[PDB]
RNA sequence: UUCAAACGAGAACUUUGAAUCGGGUUCAGAUCCCCGAAUCUUGGAAAGCGUCGCGGUUCCGGCGGCGUAAGGGCUGGUAGCAGCCGACUU
RNA sequence: AACGCAGCUAGCUGCGAGAAUUAAUGUGAAUUGCAGGACACAUUGAUCAUCGACACUU
């Protein structure tokens, strides 16, 4: 597995022709965005709110999602 | 010459062009699709992997490797494999997992053989 | 009427031995209709078959005994049987002694208390066996720097 | 070794009770099957494991709730002081 | 020499993925433990024998 550590990166990888879905777990205390990709599982890691819902607004079309929670 | 060692020329070699074939016909393939598949298996623990797996359970030719089995079962079914899983029974048998792809299913087809 | 097999499998469900597995003696009827791992696993859920708990082996006689033998009760000359060396090595001894002393040369020298040409005298002595303990060192120095307080007035 | 019970025509001797990695999966196979990852943190809690319950009784392989006397060291500034801590010994 | 081949088949026997046999010729209503399959018997065919065609795994 891989760790995305800042937003821009994110939604790059999350363009790519491989990714197959992102899945979306809710913790206590962040929000983890993980997309599986064709060699790695890449994971961003935010630790406030509000930042998880407007990200999940800015999702590719078309590329499947999946919430945990 | 500079090297005091004799090596041997090398000579023209002819391909070889014989006057006659030494065999009149090609040997037929007598191990073909048909052959790969003897037939289907209906044990008890075979019929949890057509269910939960996906897979058939088939007999076949012991002198059959796995990309051989692939090939005989889509031309024989009309389907798409995934991977074959193979092993030689204690009575001298290969057996033969084949797991199809995910967009075929094996309820349906085991029932086109009449297997299931 | 044949329980082998339900033992076996609940063992192997429960992951413990075969001696803590406990069937129902009452209920045997249903436990013998089980023969599958599925079928165990519906039985331990319904409370017919359950672990028993383990064998008890309490540490409480010996965790009392430590304490009086933390106080030297059971160190006698008659509770010993192996040798003073065997018990305590020499070897380790000495070694705790050259490390703990050393220590407080290096300490004393980098707090300026006493300086290299003494701690080499020092260091050559520790070795030597001279001292003891602490203690006997460390008025050493303080005799020691009395003198040499005394040369310079 | 003993007591009781069950099955059984029949019981000292039968059965029950009492004295390339991770996770799942079988009656029998798992680094091989399935899932997921590859060649302090992401993995990771979703898993797993403990308990407390609700459904169902060859169907649900379904649901949730919680929890995971002498021998030394350290710390702060007269031959150390002051405090704290710690085994095993003679 | 090994390994396989019978609807039910371990050995013996026969056979070789065309595997208790294919083709052809002669013969002419069976094979048989059970079942099934047969069987205008020439608008030509079970069985058996013969055996020159074909085939004959390592």
């Amino acid at each position: 597995p891989r760790k995305i550590e800042e937003i821009k990166d994110f939604l790059l990888t999350a363009r790519r022709k491989d990714a197959k879905s992102v899945k979306i777990k809710k913790n206590k205390d962040n929000v983890k965005f993980k997309v599986r990709c064709s060699r790695y599982l890449y994971t961003l890691v935010i630790t406030d709110k509000e930042k998880a819902e407007k990200l999940k607004q800015s999702l590719p079309p078309g590329l499947a999602v999946k919430e945990l929670k | 010459r500079t090297s005091p060692t004799f090596r041997r020329p090398k000579t023209l070699r002819l391909r070889r062009q014989p006057k006659y074939p030494r065999k009149s016909a090609p040997r037929r393939n007598k191990l073909d699709h048909y052959a790969i598949i003897k037939f289907p298996l209906t044990t008890e623990s075979a019929m949890k992997k057509i269910e939960d797996n996906n897979t058939l359970v088939f007999i076949v030719d012991v002198k059959a490797n796995k990309h051989q089995i692939k090939q005989a079962v889509k031309k024989l079914y009309d389907i798409d494999v995934a991977k074959v899983n193979t092993l030689i029974r204690p009575d001298g048998e290969k057996k033969a997992y084949v797991r199809l792809a995910p967009d075929y299913d094996a309820l349906d087809v085991a029932n086109k053989i009449g297997i299931i | 009427s044949m329980l082998r097999l339900q033992k076996r499998l609940a063992s192997s469900v429960l992951r413990c031995g075969k001696k803590k597995v406990w069937l129902d003696p009452n209920e045997t009827n249903e436990i013998a209709n089980a023969n599958s791992r599925q079928q165990i696993r519906k039985l331990i859920k319904d409370g017919l078959i359950i672990r028993k708990p383990v064998t008890v082996h309490s540490r409480a006689r010996c965790r009392k005994n430590t304490l009086a033998r933390r106080k030297g009760r059971h160190m006698g000359i008659g509770k010993r049987k192996g040798t003073a060396n065997a018990r305590m090595p020499e070897k380790v001894t000495w070694m705790r002694r050259m490390r703990i002393l050393r220590r407080l040369l290096r300490r004393y020298r980098e707090s300026k208390k006493i300086d290299r040409h003494m701690y080499h005298s020092l260091y050559l002595k520790v070795k030597g066996n001279v001292f003891k303990n602490k203690r006997i060192l460390m008025e050493h120095i303080h005799k020691l720097k009395a003198d040499k307080a005394r040369k310079k007035l």
